[PDB]
């Protein structure tokens, strides 16, 4: 072959890249009772809207 | 030990034909009796009865060297 | 600048000490003594009621339903063989009908000595449960089991005597006895196991027993631990096409202990992706716990096709995990009811994949990048894997140059700058101003400045070349 | 097949020799003492396979 | 080391169940009915009594 | 300690100060503003005893019971020290009469992770379990089951976990309302909870309490025994309805039973209800706790007939008898497993196949006829 | 050098670093939702609860420690304990007691333990064992009061007595190391430094504060070698961090202890020789032969004369 | 040199709700309570309101 | 530098010297090649009757200079100390003045002289295809071609690492080839000589051709063989490193001597004050201007002077 | 280690079926589109097969 760079990445190098780094626990963004029209933007200052 | 190996095979398979021999024997010649229990209220033990409630007949030419006695 | 790599992940910190790894084992041996100090206590327990009631009522006759209380809970610590010749004397005496039967079939599958098995034995799993009660005398329950199933079909024959000939096989009573010989014989060793769909079942239908949607699911479950996944998933096609309405979530059980037997684990991945898709029957513990179970067991399975070049590859589908959790979340599921080695790769797999959003601002500053070189440096042989060791479709003749005016828009700045002496013969074709053809940013400047170098060394050359030959 | 494998371990010679010294390296730098007690399994001073380990 | 010790005491709790268990099995009764017919035994093979129920 | 209250702050003078203040992280003020002031005691107390900051507490709680959510939210934006947990509390008990689940949920989402666990209380989860009864969310009736019942962090590490009395409540009422709406699932994983936690006779362990509690005012000397919880009004009164109970449960077996071998035809009919699974009660009451112990004996049928007395604090076994019975008996049939297993509907039988010999389709299959379907022939294998 | 615009931009290769190096969590900060304190773990009957609940409303429950005074808790507990009729219940009550005397410093509550728990549990071999409540709560009442009956219960607690030693909290051994430190105790010292090395305690989070106090009471020779030996086993974290807390509260920051301390400048010196070491940098009989022969040999030379 | 996974054929892309099959004897004895399209009834084979009526 | 054994790795003065030397990087940054743009012409320093020399200054990053000079008669042209970023410019200069290269002289070789070698070899005979060029060395810088891939190393000349040497390949005073009998571009190279170090003023030089003689000195101290070139009829001295404007060569690098350095400089007196001394490195002085003005030489000459019978002298800072 | 296991082992190697234990490692092996480019490389560019 003497110079072959695939322009695919292989499943497994994607594999490798997608095993070491870890999820973010806000990207699954579920919801089921709904919006606090009170509290959620009158809460503690450190954490404040 | 390839030579006994065979002389196993040839006497497990002789022991095996004779056990389901006698197996279909007196499980065949015990239908055609018919003695009739029900009345008397029995705990269902019988020559058939305890025949019929073993399982199946695991043959010795089917079994390896540790289910016939030797260690592992 | 050296540049920094972009396919290198960030160093976090995902993992656990030396200590915490023995304390978990030391906290998790605590609780299986634990669970094995209250079942040797209970079945103690048992055994001293037995010889109170076998030594002080010598004479004295028990009443029936005493003796059957006593049956049920000699069977269900798995004392079966002091219980049976109290179901002879109740069988005799004809005190036993038709749920007392069921009752003792049901017993007699031990559901005191496998929470033991559970707990101890089988490390929480509950495909190892039906895989090690087995073992304690499979085939002598089995016998007992068809011997009380014989014993019950005679008695409900004597309580049935309009459906005459159609009788007691046509009855309820039939066929929770057969359901409760089925889930006996589920306890039983292999043997009884791959009999439940092949004799059972076969007796069933020739004696003319109606099935319940219980019968199904066990002959469900003894397909799913003999690793027959046709013949499962037709029986739950079958239940699909006729009787939908009946289907609970054994069925849905059954289906993920045997394909997380027979190693298909795509299909537990469909099974639990369509549980939650319908929402009904709902998803028990068990679900969660067969499912995580099966996740585990794909992530922790060596792959042949890599070789191991780099890493293990299947650890990726541990990512899985925080997303199905989430799911329990919205199933009503609650993650507290998994067993404590389930919950220890749980949170083993969380703090592999999981971060927050505040610990995302704080994660990749240098200071914890360097303490994690500074710890792999320090000890990295404890912590390390190999430290151990047009249409294209209506084309066929194309278009060439069908007069699209390129003079219309505007492309005007396509000038290049070519290198000073192509066809030169004095400039060698060969040289390191070869590397003068791959430079982009100041082309133009370096290519006017090579021809004007070039330029004057050429006439500095033929000037002397002049000079010379005109001097001699 | 004998000759694949034993010319397979001589070109390795030099670069076991060099792996070798690498062991040395990442030893030198290893945590001085016995240890630390956030990364044992075991006790200081006794054997782990002693029948009174736990006090 | 203490390859011996700590097998001695596997093999010490091997045989004290199997006592324990001895003395379970020879102080208990074992009844086997055919048609009716109570064939009462003991834990070491010895006929108790051949009874009819 | 009112004098010291304050923080000190720094100058910014060398250049490797300005190269940390360039290089500081997204909260750098906000975090060691928040970490220099109040945090966890040297003896584990919490920092919510603060001098300063009492009275607004006073006025957030006195706004919270009052019914004003908004405002008690408004200077509840205000505060600086970590708020007691009586705010929390009294904000959640001002959540439950409107059903706001929500403003509850981020009211102890507020204090449970970032303030050191002060929402983390009984009577908080308590006040979560009734504004998620008000809303009828049974997945957030599991979440606040879920977070009541903690991991290792909250229970072990933190050593913040719930009292036993306040699971029981909160167990209980949410054990009510998944038993009073048929959810079998949700009610056998609290039951099984209850079973594993040994809770089954804690009703009568409180009423016990409060007898030993009045006792013990007087200066007689207590203890526990069985006829000391045998004496109570509830275990002689459950034991007295029982057999009505047992009545009631097999009269609605037996009607379904009876409705079963009507839908088995297609309404005459079948011989699937001429035996069932239940026998007939004895004419003693020693002979209904034996047939309840012996057809419902995998869920302990006192505990629950003595759960399903009171209904909203009416009491039903003295004023409503029929919805009494009624409660009682859906809550035993809900709960047990054997009464799931013996209440199942006659199925068809499925029949085997094999392929064909001359394969025309895949999808056709000679089938497995039982010799009651075609009489004659011979008889058959396996 | 570079990569040049015009070759394919494919990933080179990949790299697996955090799924071969598997790190734990280690901050520089301590962990802001520990209890930072010891727990007793109160596990009584949901039946006396409710029945000694104004009784237990003045004693110190989960994360909560009321202002009530001692005085009126040991009279609480002298009067109304007799009239309860369970022995698991009394004495998790007077765990509690033992906590609220603990934290409040009240020396006289140690004739609580003659009173009721001396004769059944620690006088003239005893059969019986108390519970883990009740051990964890005497002696985090004697190691804040600097009471010497710690000694009695600390040597019950071994593998032939009540082997209560597994169950001790980190905690634990924080407050009891600091009192010795504070009464001078050199063998206690010794005795539950080597019970901590055998039980495998997590001795780099012991508390520091408490270490360099039960190392500054050591002045006797042979429990001075014992130091030495065992300083050791610390982390170098640890041992880091040892030197600049004896150096700050033998300094300046010696009026964060209640009791200053005693002048050892032997512990001193060798805990300031021992950090930087684990830091890195930056025949007599037949000698004494010889020697006289020796002196024979130069009286016979000359080179030693006699009296001139 | 093959793999010992299970070997599956792609899931098929015919429209099975669209697909009217020939009538089965089960579906003739539910077809009196049997919820089917407008085509269903009126298929241009195997029409199933003929059967119904039938 | 050097290799890095395990006593080099476990030292802690290693990194402290790699801190104060590079700062955080710790790698040192190599010497790279003069880029097209800041370079300059080839100038003709010097026309005579008889030669013409034409050189170039700061022809590397070494601040090296490259010389040529011409034999006006014959047409042949001699590169001394072969080592330009560019030999282009070169190789377009012999062709545009109808010149032939024949020989490459080359003082000493170290990585300053001979790091364009190869290139100037193979862009010169390319453009002779439209005999071939030998070298002129010393065989004690065998000891210093040994260690051209090791200073290609450490200065950052990758390019110029798997090169392999002009003068490694087999001469006529080498043993032959056995080649199979069923190729000489590269397996015998007969133009190639080697200079003894025995010189003297009698039959050590080279005939460039028209009656012009070129005297090859051995001068070491900076180098285990290090030729001078002298031209007496026209007054030049190519002196490579061993003389500069004001300084004198390094010996702080390996086989160097100062000892030898001073019998070099001792060897240099019986020349005329007008010589103009051309240095490999800077711009060009005279012998005279260096008797008068240079303390390298103050330093040598006092210190023999006043007895010391092993004068050493070097510089420790400068010229590579 | 299970009895159970040998013995779903045996029976499945008596209904003539692949073996449980033999699924304890994935093989992903040789795609088709791979033994296509090998062949196609191998024979450099496969004439006679176009
Ligand atoms: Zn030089
Ligand atoms: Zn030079």
């Amino acid at each position: 072959r003497m110079g072959y760079i695939p322009r695919y990445t292989p499943w497994e190098w994607i594999a490798i890249q997608e095993a070491d780094q870890p999820l973010i626990a806000e990207q699954i963004r579920q919801d089921n009772i709904g919006t606090s029209y009170f509290f959620s933007l009158n809460r503690y200052w450190r954490y404040k809207a | 030990r390839r030579v006994n190996r065979q002389k196993v095979n040839v006497a497990a398979s002789l022991l095996d034909n004779f056990v389901e021999q006698e197996w279909t024997t007196i499980l065949r010649d015990k239908h055609d009796v018919t003695d009739v229990t029900k009345t008397l209220n029995d705990t269902q033990n019988d020559k058939k009865q305890l025949a019929r409630r073993l399982g199946r007949y695991m043959l010795f030419a089917n079994r390896s060297l540790d289910d016939t006695g030797f260690p592992t | 600048r050296k540049p920094q790599n972009q396919w290198e992940g960030v160093y976090y910190y995902s993992g656990i000490t030396k200590r915490q790894r023995h304390l978990i084992l030391l906290h998790r041996k605590r609780e299986r003594e634990a669970h094995m100090r209250s079942f040797n206590i209970s079945r103690a327990s048992v055994l001293q009621r037995l010889e109170q009631l076998s030594g002080d009522r010598k004479q004295e006759s028990l009443p029936p339903h005493v003796r059957l209380d006593l049956a049920v809970r000699l069977a269900q610590h798995g004392l079966y063989q002091q219980a049976t010749p109290i179901v002879d004397e109740l069988h005799h005496q004809k005190a036993l009908h038709a749920g007392h039967y069921a009752l003792l079939i049901n017993a007699l599958a031990c559901p005191r000595l496998g929470q033991r098995i559970l707990h101890c034995d089988a490390q929480c799993d509950p495909a190892l449960t039906y895989k090690l009660l087995g073992d304690e005398n499979g085939e002598e329950r089995a016998q007992e089991a068809y011997r009380w199933f014989d014993l019950a079909l005679t008695s409900l024959a004597v309580d049935c005597g309009h459906f005459v000939p159609y009788l007691p096989q046509g009855t309820a009573a039939a066929s929770h006895i057969t359901n409760a010989l089925m889930r006996t014989l589920l306890t039983c060793g292999y043997t009884h196991v791959a009999a439940i769909p092949d004799s059972v079942y076969d007796r069933m239908g020739s004696m003319g027993i109606s099935p319940t949607i219980s019968t199904y699911e066990l002959v469900m479950l003894a397909l799913s631990l003999q690793g027959n996944m046709v013949e499962a998933e037709s029986i739950l096609s079958f239940l699909r096409s006729h009787h939908s309405e009946h289907i609970t979530v054994e069925s849905f059980n059954a289906l993920l202990l045997g394909h997380r037997e027979a190693r298909q684990f795509d299909c537990c991945d469909a099974i639990w992706q369509e549980l939650v898709d319908r929402r009904w029957p709902r998803a028990s513990p068990l679900t969660a716990e067969l499912y995580l179970r099966s996740i585990m067991d794909h992530a922790n399975t060596p792959t042949s096709e890599p070789l191991q070049s780099f890493a293990n590859i299947n650890v990726v589908e541990k990512k899985k995990v925080p997303l199905v959790l989430a799911q329990m979340d919205e199933l009503g599921v609650p993650r507290t009811h998994l067993s404590r080695v389930l919950m220890d790769e749980v949170e083993d797999s969380l703090r592999k994949f999981q971060t927050y959003r505040s610990r995302f601002y704080e994660w990749g500053r240098a200071v914890k990048q360097f303490d994690f070189i500074e710890f792999r440096r320090r000890n990295g042989w404890l912590y390390d894997l190999h430290l151990m060791k047009g249409d294209i479709y209506y084309d066929d003749t194309r278009g060439l140059h069908d007069r699209s005016p390129t003079w219309m828009n505007e492309v005007p700045e396509t000038r290049y700058d070519r290198l000073y002496g192509v066809n030169h013969p004095d400039i060698a074709k060969i040289g390191i101003r070869r590397h003068l053809n791959v430079e982009y940013v100041n082309r133009k400047e370096v290519v006017e400045r090579d021809a004007a170098l070039m330029k004057k060394t050429l006439s500095s050359g033929r000037r002397l070349r002049h000079r010379v030959e005109s001097s001699r | 097949i004998v000759l694949n494998e034993q010319l397979h371990t001589v070109k390795f010679f030099d670069l076991k020799i060099g792996d070798a010294i690498r062991d040395i390296l990442q030893l030198l730098q290893r945590e001085t003492g016995v240890g630390s007690s956030v990364n044992r399994d075991t006790p200081v001073g006794i054997s782990p396979n002693n029948p009174e380990r736990r006090v | 080391s203490f390859r011996y010790t700590n097998n001695l005491i596997g093999a010490l709790k091997h045989r004290l169940l199997l006592e324990s268990s001895y003395r379970e099995i020879a102080s208990r009764k074992f009844i086997g009915n055919c048609r009716g017919v109570e064939v009462v035994c003991s834990g070491y093979g010895t006929v108790l009594a051949v009874q009819l129920t | 300690d009112p004098n010291r209250v304050g923080l000190n702050a720094a100058t910014l003078d060398c250049r490797g100060r300005i190269y940390r203040w360039l290089r500081r992280g997204p909260f750098f003020q906000v975090d060691n503003y928040f970490r220099r002031s109040v945090k966890l005691n040297r003896d584990g107390t919490l920092p919510t005893d603060f001098v300063h900051e009492a009275p607004l507490m006073r006025k957030i709680i006195r706004l919270a019971h009052r019914g004003h959510l908004k405002a008690a939210c408004e200077e509840y934006r205000r505060v600086t020290t970590v708020p007691p947990v009586e705010v929390y509390r009294a904000l959640t008990a001002c959540c439950v009469p409107g059903a706001k689940l929500a403003d509850a949920v981020s009211i102890f989402e507020d204090g449970d992770s970032k303030l050191f666990y002060v929402s983390r209380d009984g009577e908080v989860l308590h006040n979560l379990m009734r504004c998620a009864i008000a809303a009828r969310h049974r997945a957030r009736i599991m979440w606040v089951y879920n977070v009541m019942r903690g991991r290792f962090y909250e229970n072990v590490v933190v050593r913040a976990e719930v009292d036993l009395i306040w699971r029981y409540r909160i167990a209980m009422i949410a054990l009510e309302y998944l038993l009073d709406h048929e959810c079998a699932e949700e009610a056998a994983a609290i039951y099984s909870y209850l079973v594993e936690e040994e809770l089954l006779r804690c009703d009568v362990h409180v009423r016990v309490g409060l007898h030993m509690r009045e006792a013990i005012a007087a200066g007689k000397p207590i203890t526990l025994n069985n006829d000391v919880m045998n004496a109570t009004s509830l275990v002689r009164d459950a034991t007295a309805v029982a057999p009505e109970v047992a009545r009631e449960l097999q009269r609605r077996h037996a009607q379904t039973l009876q409705n079963n071998a009507v839908e088995a035809v297609g309404a005459g009919s079948a011989p699937w209800s001429i035996l069932g699974p239940l026998t007939a009660i004895g004419p003693t009451a020693e002979d209904t706790m034996v047939w309840l112990q012996q057809h419902y004996g995998d869920v302990d049928v006192m505990s629950i007939m003595r759960w399903a007395r009171f209904r909203k604090g009416k009491d039903l076994m003295a004023k409503d008898r029929p919805q009494y019975l009624a409660r009682a008996a859906a809550w035993i049939e809900l709960l047990s497993k054997r009464n799931r297993e013996m209440e199942e509907v006659p199925l068809t039988y499925m029949r085997k196949s094999k392929p064909l010999v001359l394969d025309t389709n895949s999808n056709v299959r000679v089938a497995w006829q039982t010799p009651l379907m075609r009489s004659g022939g011979p008889p058959r294998l396996l | 050098y570079h990569w040049h615009y015009n070759l394919p931009q494919g990933m080179e290769r990949p790299h697996s670093v955090n799924r071969t190096f598997a790190a734990p969590f280690q901050s520089n900060h301590s962990l802001v939702n520990k209890y930072r304190g010891v727990w007793i773990e109160f596990d009584m009957h949901p039946a006396f609860s409710v029945a000694l609940e104004p009784q237990l409303r003045k004693l110190p429950r989960g994360r909560t420690l009321p202002k009530t005074p001692a005085e009126e808790v040991i009279a609480d507990y002298t009067a109304l304990a007799p009239l309860v009729d369970d022995e698991k219940t009394r004495d998790l009550w007077l765990a509690k007691v033992f906590q609220h005397c603990a934290f409040q410093r009240c020396g006289g509550a140690m004739e609580l333990w003659e009173r009721y728990c001396h004769q059944r549990f620690t006088a003239e071999g005893a059969t019986a064992k108390p519970p883990l409540s009740l051990v964890k709560s005497v002696l985090f009442y004697c190691n804040k009061t600097d009471n010497s009956g710690w000694r009695a219960l600390f040597d019950r607690c071994l593998k032939d007595g009540w082997n209560y030693t597994p169950l001790f909290d980190t905690a634990q051994w924080s407050f009891m190391l600091k009192s010795i430190g504070r009464m001078g105790d050199e063998d206690g010292v010794r005795a539950v430094l080597e019970e901590m090395l055998d039980v495998q305690a997590d001795l780099d989070r012991v508390e520091a504060r408490s270490v360099v106090i039960a190392l500054n009471a050591v002045t006797n020779a042979d429990v001075y070698e014992f130091v030495k030996k065992y300083l050791f086993n610390f982390g170098e974290r640890k041992v880091k961090f040892l030197r600049t807390t004896y150096s700050d509260l033998r300094g300046h920051g010696a009026g964060k202890l209640r009791i200053p301390l005693k002048e050892n400048d032997n512990m001193y010196y060798h805990v300031c020789w021992h950090s930087s070491i684990r830091s890195p940098r930056q025949p007599n009989a037949k000698i004494d032969d010889i020697v006289k022969d020796k002196i024979e040999k130069w009286k016979a030379e000359g080179l030693l004369p006699e009296d001139y | 040199t093959l793999h010992n996974q299970r070997s599956a054929a792609p899931e098929s892309s015919v429209s099975q709700s669209h697909t009217v099959n020939a009538p089965t004897v089960d579906e003739c004895e539910m077809l009196a309570e049997r919820w089917g399209t407008m085509n269903y009834w009126h298929n241009d084979t195997f029409p199933r309101l003929v059967v119904f009526l039938k | 530098s050097y290799t890095p054994n395990l006593t080099s790795l476990t030292n802690q003065v290693n990194r402290s010297e790699r801190l104060r030397k590079w700062g955080s990087a710790g790698v040192p940054p190599g010497v790279p090649r003069i880029p097209r743009l800041e370079a300059k012409g080839i100038a003709i320093l010097h026309e005579s009757p008889k030669v013409i020399l034409a050189g170039r200054s700061r022809c590397n990053n070494f601040d090296s200079n490259q010389y040529m000079l011409i034999n006006k008669a014959t047409k042949r042209c001699l590169l001394v100390d072969a080592s330009d970023d560019w030999p282009d410019d070169w190789a377009a200069f012999i062709g545009a003045s109808d010149l032939t290269l024949t020989h490459v002289f080359l003082t000493h070789c170290h990585i300053d002289n001979i790091i364009n070698l190869n290139a100037f070899l193979t862009i010169c005979g390319s453009r002779q295809k439209q005999d071939e060029i030998g070298v002129m060395w010393c065989p004690a810088e065998e000891c210093w071609v040994q260690n051209f891939k090791r200073s290609c190393e450490r200065y950052g000349r990758f390019e110029e690492m798997h090169q392999v040497l002009p003068m490694m390949c087999r001469s006529l005073y080498t043993p032959q080839h056995l080649v199979d009998p069923v190729r000489n571009a590269r397996h015998l190279r007969r133009n190639d000589v080697l200079l003894s170090a025995a010189t003297n003023r009698a039959t050590s030089f080279i005939d460039f051709g028209n009656g012009v003689l070129l005297y090859y000195i051995f001068s070491p101290g900076h180098s285990p063989g290090h030729m001078m070139l002298h031209i007496p009829t026209e007054r030049i001295l190519f002196s490579g490193d061993l003389l500069f404007f004001n300084k004198v060569g390094r010996v702080d690098l390996p086989w160097a001597t100062g000892v030898r350095l001073a019998e070099s400089l001792r060897l240099l007196e019986a020349l005329p004050d007008n010589t103009v001394v051309v240095p490999g490195h800077g711009r060009m002085t005279t012998l005279g201007r260096e008797r008068r003005e240079n303390k390298a030489l103050q330093q040598c000459y006092q210190r023999q002077e006043i007895g010391k019978q092993e004068v050493s002298v070097g510089f420790n800072e400068g010229y590579l | 280690q299970n009895k159970f296991d040998i013995m779903r082992r045996e029976d499945r190697l008596s209904k003539g079926e692949q073996d449980l234990t033999e699924r304890n490692t994935i093989h992903y092996g040789v795609p088709i589109q791979q033994i296509v480019d090998e062949f196609v490389f191998r024979h450099r560019n496969a004439r006679g097969e176009r």
